[PDB]
RNA sequence: GCCCGUCGCUAGUACCGAUUGAAUGGCUUAGUGAGGCCUCAGGAUCUGGGA
RNA sequence: GGACUUUUACUUUGAAAAAAUUAGAGUGUUCAAAGCAGGCGUAUUGCUCGAAUAUAUUAGCAUGGAAUAAUAGAAUAGGACG
RNA sequence: GGAUAGUGGCCUACCAUGGUUUCAACGGGUAACGGGGAAUAAGGGUUCGAUUCCGGAGAGGGAGCCUGAGAAACGGCUACCACAUCCAAGGAAGGCAGCAGGCGCGCAAAUUACCCAAUCCUAAUUCAGGGAGGUAGUGACAAUAAAUAACGAUACAGGGCGGGUCUUGUAAUUGGAAUGAGUACAAUGUAAAUACCUUAACGAGGAACAAUUGGAGGGCAAGUCUGGUGCCAGCAGCCGCGGUAAUUCCAGCUCCAAUAGCGUAUAUUAAAGUUGUUGCAGUUAAAAAGCUCGUAGUUGAACUUUGGGCCCGGUUGGCCG
């Protein structure tokens, strides 16, 4: 249809992105960038919606042409800029730092860390090949090249990423038994660690994961995002730490907390 | 381009139109509980027979289906907290039972008349209205509240209601003048 | 079978009834008062019951 | 009569991130108006159908003065 | 089993059966066919407005004997023409041939109502005004 | 008692029918063929073989 | 990694799975249709729960079952194991 | 091979004779954009989806093309066809299936208004622009809540157990209470307004702030009241009413149903087990080919590891807590 859409009307959104249906006709269409739209979170939202800390969106320029933003390092004012899953937000103001991380309802969170854990990075590397002149580069889930890695990363692993510069230092391993974040369907949310991958060549190898409650389930594996080992991480999970707690769970803690 | 503002009906319609007997006892209905409309009457048919068959639909379930217990006492949990169902029948074979009266005589304008307080049935439904009788500050002016028998507690008149503490009210005050 | 038939008495009764003016009577309530009147007006105080009961005698 | 509002930390902070229309509502900024929307709009397209300064064409409608 | 196919994989000739079979069904055959528009003179549409050309007076049919009055009226959205009743007391004094009338059916789907022989229309508005509002004297007919 | 058909009146519907009948759309032969595009040339000029 | 695999239907579970709609939880929009809010203190400079669940079912994918209903196999052995 | 951004009969050259089809090809029809979905509530179904979201197609009808990352773009150009405007007659210009508004068509559908405040969008970009979008007006489309009254005292009367003191209340003088519909300082609301929310001042007794719409023979709730008419006029979805006491018409009265709504027409779903897979009917009511063969299709007897043994630990519920 003639090119590029530039518009994104309501109900077109991310569900995940929890706006409320009548307040006009429009979500904000998320630019391109580092995180593909459909999976990702913009700037506005998460200073208008989530955070709360601006009111309207012409708000939400004001804020950002001051340079106060920051996300993985850099002032980036798209006031639409798609950030995604296990970018860092420092905000130069209030010194406050968020990594990306979803909940195991599969929204986006609001998770503060300390200066010291925001300046790593993680990526699920998507690609790895040789390239101009023969040095190797890794590409992953965000949207960077890090050329030079060590022959012994493979495709769909973890990498530590120093974001005050390029290059990775550890990089943590597919193999049964490390620890993993899915990030995709609605098993979305859930968290760890291995049961096996089933290999299934012509498409769509599958990843069985135990949580942490013996509880079982599958997702594909792109969508899996491998972050260590069993209870010992390599960021700062959000509260609840993904368990998937059920209906009924979830409202017997409910009114768990009862008494003012 | 808008989004679509979501609507729905409240209330069902009899399908003989003219079953005098079910014509008189609708009536009995209506001027006993103070209604203007026998559509307040049909309309407080159509939520029950919704609990019905929302409430008869999970007693075909396997006994404690997880989803029949969740939404089961879901379902009883909501009408104790109105009071319709009494507390002994929490278990939702009895749910099924629920004659239409006992959500009649739940609703605002009665239990201002069974509060005293309302002289007539209709004495009640007409000082509701009339910026008379609250809860909290929260002044109610619809005889239709289905007060939930614990703000059942609170039901004295309003502040600014010249019933129940106020200035003295509009008509009075050249009555005297 | 004929469709030309006359049209004269066209009207020809409506013309003709002695037409009588509505006659002034006090204003009747409205949907709870009226609804309650009835409520009293069938429940409270029994028509006959002379056999059974009629809701709108003219000479018995 | 619940509602909302804010304080700032200055009052040029305030001047400079409110929306002016409450700036309006406060005497701390000055009503002065602009023609209706559509009738700019018009001026626009007027102008559109001139090419440069508009000056230059003054010099040849008066002068059909002998023509 | 006497009749229909009870095999497991009989579908198509049970879908193709009734198919065929749902033709002797009236309701069907008039709304696949199509007889709303291309007989029955409103367009198949619920009104059709037309223009009056004769006042009749319709024999009664039998066991009665009344003169129906009614008018013949030409649909102007389709050159159609057809006799239309006006019913109330009267109300043949308001139509006032060549005047401009609106046309409802019969609630008889077609098939004309009573003992008025042939007749599947009723006059609702003359001179576009609300036939009964005149009836009953609430409004006027227009100049013309 | 019921009842059938021709025959006659009024009205309505649809059929058959000289008019090699009319109309509206969808394709389409053959014939003619606009235009832009591609291309062989052209060379008002305007320049360093090019435009 | 190598070598070689009779073909199906059916049923299980699961993944993949847009919102709004629907079913439906939570929340007292003064009620209600709705909305996705809101609820708490120290109401002096904050505290905090949310925004569920269900639903796709024909086809494709993945997986457990081997009853039911098919296909194929050694008869001119041109069979099977070595 | 050429062309394409690239696969490909996309195109060409050469060669071959293939490709689809009763398992419905091919053709025709469509008052046909597809879907998410809507209506109808035992279920199985039946019907609908131009229409807020996704996809597609189009910009009067075709075709062609420039620019460009992206268009066979039309609020771009070019040509033809149709339509059609201005003129000094030489020429020039137009494309609302954008907003509004107009003609036409019809049963059928609103302002030629306000703003970038929000929602988002674009640019060189915090600023400009945005008939996207939002604001009001129009607006019984639908949907929700629900005013048109509420308490007395009395008076004959009933009935509770002579009226006494308990109200059933039917009362044709009364009675002090209450209130928004409206109106309106004000603040709120708003981009600026408007309404709403809040609130001084006003603002209810029958002349009102006065509810309607249908109906009262049957189905079907409510009179064989009165007057009119006399197979006339008219009613009547259907059975039927009127030809001189009309339970049906025209009225007055009284009465019923629903009630800020209610009637009518058209379609549609339920009822309909009258489309029947669930689930029909076929001797005589509609319906077994005159008869047998018979391809497609549908269907199609039975028999192949059953039975016994060891183990593991799961989930309800019991006696205990
Ligand atoms: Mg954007
Ligand atoms: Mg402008
Ligand atoms: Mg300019
Ligand atoms: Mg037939
Ligand atoms: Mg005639
Ligand atoms: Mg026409
Ligand atoms: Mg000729
Ligand atoms: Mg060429
Ligand atoms: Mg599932
Ligand atoms: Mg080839
Ligand atoms: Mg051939
Ligand atoms: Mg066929
Ligand atoms: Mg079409
Ligand atoms: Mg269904
Ligand atoms: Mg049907
Ligand atoms: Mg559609
Ligand atoms: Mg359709
Ligand atoms: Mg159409
Ligand atoms: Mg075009
Ligand atoms: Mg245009
Ligand atoms: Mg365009
Ligand atoms: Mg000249
Ligand atoms: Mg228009
Ligand atoms: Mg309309
Ligand atoms: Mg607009
Ligand atoms: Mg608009
Ligand atoms: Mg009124
Ligand atoms: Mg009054
Ligand atoms: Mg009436
Ligand atoms: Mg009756
Ligand atoms: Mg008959
Ligand atoms: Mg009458
Ligand atoms: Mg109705
Ligand atoms: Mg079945
Ligand atoms: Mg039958
Ligand atoms: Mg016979
Ligand atoms: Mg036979
Ligand atoms: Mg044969
Ligand atoms: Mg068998």
């Amino acid at each position: 249809a003639r090119g590029p859409k530039k518009h994104l009307k309501r109900l077109a959104a991310p569900h995940h992105w929890l706006l409320d249906k009548l307040s006009g006709c429009y979500a904000p269409r998320p630019s391109a960038g580092p995180h593909k739209l459909r999976e990702s979170l913009p700037l506005i939202v998460f200073l208008r919606n989530r955070l709360k800390y601006a009111l309207n969106g012409r708000e939400v320029k004001a804020i950002l042409m001051q340079r106060h933003v920051k996300v993985d390092g850099k002032v980036r004012t798209d006031t639409t800029y798609p950030a995604g899953f296990m970018d860092v937000i420092t905000l130069d103001a209030t010194n406050e730092n968020f990594r990306l991380v979803y909940d195991v309802k599969g929204r986006f969170a609001v998770h503060r860390i300390t200066d010291e854990e925001a300046s790593y990075k993680l990526g699920k590397v998507k690609k790895v090949q040789l390239g101009k002149k023969g040095v190797p580069y890794v590409v992953t889930h965000d949207g960077r090249t890090i050329r030079y890695p060590d022959p012994n990363i493979k495709v769909n692993d973890t990498v530590k990423i120093d974001l005050a510069s390029g290059k990775i230092t550890d990089f943590i391993k597919f193999d049964a038994g490390k620890l993993v974040y899915v990030t995709g369907g609605r098993n979305l949310g859930r968290i760890g660690t291995i049961v096996h991958k089933e290999r299934h060549d012509g498409g769509f190898d599958l990843v069985h994961i135990k949580d942490s409650l013996d509880n079982t389930f599958v997702t594909r594996l792109n969508n899996v995002f491998v972050i260590g080992e069993q209870g010992k991480p390599y960021i700062s999970l959000p509260k609840g730490k993904g368990i998937k707690l059920s209906i009924a769970e979830e409202r017997d803690r409910r009114r768990a907390q009862q008494g003012l | 381009p808008r989004a679509p503002r979501t609507y729905s009906k409240t209330y069902s319609t009899p399908k003989r139109p003219y079953e005098s007997s079910r014509l008189d006892a609708e009536l009995k209905l209506a001027g006993e509980f103070g209604l203007k409309n026998k559509k307040e009457i049909y309309r407080i048919s159509f939520q029950l027979s919704k609990i019905r068959r929302a409430a008869r639909d999970l007693l075909t379930r396997d006994e404690k289906d997880p989803k029949r217990l969740f939404e089961g006492n879901a379902l009883i949990r909501r009408l104790v907290r109105v009071g319709v169902l009494s507390e002994d029948k929490k278990k939702l074979d009895y749910v099924l039972a629920l004659k239409v009266e006992d959500f009649l005589e739940r609703r605002l304008q009665t239990q201002v008349y069974k509060l005293g307080l309302a002289k007539s049935v209709h004495h009640a439904r007409v000082l509701i209205t009339q910026r008379h009788i609250a809860v909290g500050k929260q002044i109610v002016n619809i005889p239709s509240f289905m007060v939930r028998l614990d703000s059942e507690k609170h039901i004295d008149f309003a502040p600014t209601s010249p019933f129940g503490g106020a200035r003295p009210g509009r008509v009075a005050r050249r009555n005297a003048a | 079978a004929k469709v030309h038939g006359s049209l004269a008495r066209a009207g020809k009764v409506k013309s003709q009834t002695p037409k009588v003016e509505k006659t002034e009577k006090p204003k009747k309530p409205k949907g709870r008062a009226y609804k309650r009147l009835l409520y009293t007006r069938r429940f409270v105080n029994v028509t006959l019951v002379n056999g059974k009961r009629r809701m709108n005698p003219g000479p018995s | 009569s619940v509602g909302f509002g804010l304080v700032y930390n200055s009052v040029a902070e305030a001047k400079k991130f409110e929306p002016t229309y409450r700036l309006v509502r406060y005497g701390l900024a000055e009503k002065v108006e602009k023609a209706s929307r559509q009738q700019r709009k018009q001026k626009k397209n007027r102008d559109k159908k001139i090419f440069g300064t508009g000056k230059r064409l003054a010099k040849k409608v008066a002068r059909r003065n002998a023509d | 089993g006497k009749g229909k196919p009870r095999g497991l994989n009989s579908a198509r000739k049970l879908r193709v059966h009734r198919r065929n079979n749902r033709w002797a069904e009236n309701n069907y055959k008039k709304r696949l066919l199509g007889t709303a528009f291309k007989s029955s003179p409103f367009g198949g549409s619920s009104h059709a407005k037309g223009i009056v050309l004769e006042k009749l007076g319709i024999e009664s049919k039998q066991p009665n004997s009344a003169i129906r009055k009614c008018v013949r009226v030409q649909l102007i959205k389709n050159g159609k023409k057809v006799t239309a009743f006006v019913p109330n007391d009267g109300c043949l004094n308001f139509v006032d041939e060549n005047d401009e009338v609106l046309l409802a059916g019969f609630g008889r789907k077609g098939k004309a109502k009573g003992d008025i022989p042939g007749v599947r229309f009723k006059v609702v508005k003359v001179s576009g005004v609300s036939l009964l509002a005149l009836w009953k004297e609430k409004k006027e007919k227009p100049r013309s």
